[PDB]
């Protein structure tokens, strides 16, 4: 019942203290769980903003219908919707530093990998940072280089991300 | 020295492209090539691959002195791509209702090459078929029935697949909140514990402690906000009751 507290925090919203927004939308949340389990956010709380303008902020910079997992995941401790739409929810953990999340999310996506989109894969994994898919992409299209060469996403990743192209030859060499 | 048995290292698996090819013969018994001269049929293939082209060879009257009065069937590899075949063929001959009767086999897979031809001498005796009791030749036409089986030994396999990892989905729950105590990180709202100061948060003691909550909201939220006094319980296991509430374990 640990999950459930802490998660009626959230959707009963239980006189929260400062003011999110997510494109316009409303949505109302603590400061201290924020600060404790996302680094980025507690380096943010507390340096030149609490002093000003403690009650507005804005954060224009994610969609709303994966932010509501993210900030069930922050309080409840748990996201089930993950394994659907965990792309973006990866881009999400991975802008705020949330390093659990990030694995979860680097699990999920790699137990869905196709040949017929391992380089968006791969693409994600080294724009959002990622290392354990990185490797896992890797290994996977070293494995399924007979097929993924003819799709059309390897070669935008090849005329896009060269040393991507590079980093995978290597590891394949010897 | 020494020199036994050489090992594979792979299992022993193989192909076998079996296909067949009907041969009718008009006018038989008109054809009148005397001893030794051959009647050679049309190019069949298999149809997987055109590279092989077979066609079958009868010889009215046996070839040799030894099948003077036999038929001679054999089976000739035109065209092959510089390489040996290995296949294996049996002829019969279809009779006026429609059930092969002198089917003869070949027990082994045998090998050809191009211009090479293998088949049996001596399919049928002569008079046998031109009995007209048999009825081996139905309207004065003979009918060949060819069924061939190319053999390939071929090695298809497949390596390492990889499983979809990895493990340790680690937890570390407890870290967090130990750091919410250990360095007391900025709270909002002072404890007392007879007279001693402890300091401590809102939400937290909200949701885990119902008693805690309603102390917090009613009556006491509009004034008294930042202190309350817990005036009631020794500090050396209040320390334990309040690292159990936020850590989940009691050491």
């Amino acid at each position: 019942r640990l999950a459930d507290e802490l998660g009626g925090l959230w959707e009963n919203s239980r006189f929260t203290d400062c003011c999110l927004c997510v494109a316009g939308q409303e949505f109302q949340a603590h400061k201290a769980i924020l600060a404790a389990r996302s680094p980025v956010f507690s380096a943010m709380f507390e340096h030149e903003m609490e002093e000003s303008k403690k009650n507005r902020v804005e954060i224009n910079d994610v969609e709303p219908e994966v932010f509501k997992e993210m900030m069930c995941f922050i309080y409840t401790g748990k996201a089930p919707n993950l394994d659907k739409m965990a792309d973006d929810l990866l881009a999400a953990a991975d802008k705020y530093a949330l390093e659990r999340l990030k694995v979860m999310c680097e699990d999920a996506l790699c137990s869905n990998l196709s040949v017929e989109n391992a380089a968006e894969i791969l693409i994600l994994a080294d724009l959002h940072s990622a290392d354990q898919l990185k490797t896992q992409a890797v290994d996977f299209i070293n494995y399924h280089a007979s097929d993924v060469l003819e799709t059309s996403g390897w070669k935008s990743m090849v005329v896009s991300h060269p040393h991507l192209v590079a980093e995978a030859y290597r590891s394949l060499a010897s | 020295s020494s020199g036994p048995v050489a090992e594979s290292r792979c299992y022993t698996q193989i192909k076998v492209v079996k296909f067949s090819y009907m041969w009718t013969i008009n006018n038989f018994s008109f054809c009148r090539e005397e001893m030794g001269e051959v009647i050679k049929s049309s190019t069949f293939s298999s149809g997987a691959n055109d590279k092989l082209k077979w066609c079958l060879r009868v010889n009215p009257k046996g070839l040799d002195e030894e099948s003077k009065d036999y038929l001679s069937l054999y089976l000739l590899l035109v065209s092959c791509p510089k390489s040996e075949v290995r296949a294996k063929f049996k002829f019969s001959i279809l009779n006026a209702k429609g059930e092969e009767t002198k089917a003869m086999e070949s027990q082994r897979a045998y090998r050809f090459v191009q211009g090479k031809d293998w088949g049996f001498k001596k399919f049928i005796r002569r008079d046998f078929l031109l009995d007209e009791a048999n009825g081996l030749l139905p309207d004065d036409k003979l009918t060949l029935f060819c069924e061939v089986s190319v053999v390939q030994d071929s090695v298809n396999i497949s390596g390492q697949n990889t499983m979809n990892m990895v493990k340790v989905p680690e937890c570390r729950l407890a870290d967090e909140l130990g750091g919410l105590w250990e360095n007391s990180r900025f709270t909002d709202c002072c404890l007392c514990v007879a007279g001693q100061e402890f300091q401590a948060h809102k939400a937290i003691l909200a949701a885990r402690s119902p008693v805690f909550s309603a102390m917090f909201e009613h009556e006491m939220e509009e004034s008294k906000k930042n202190r309350v006094e817990i005036n009631d319980v020794e500090p050396e296991v209040f320390k334990e009751m309040m690292c159990f509430i936020y850590t989940g374990k009691a050491p």
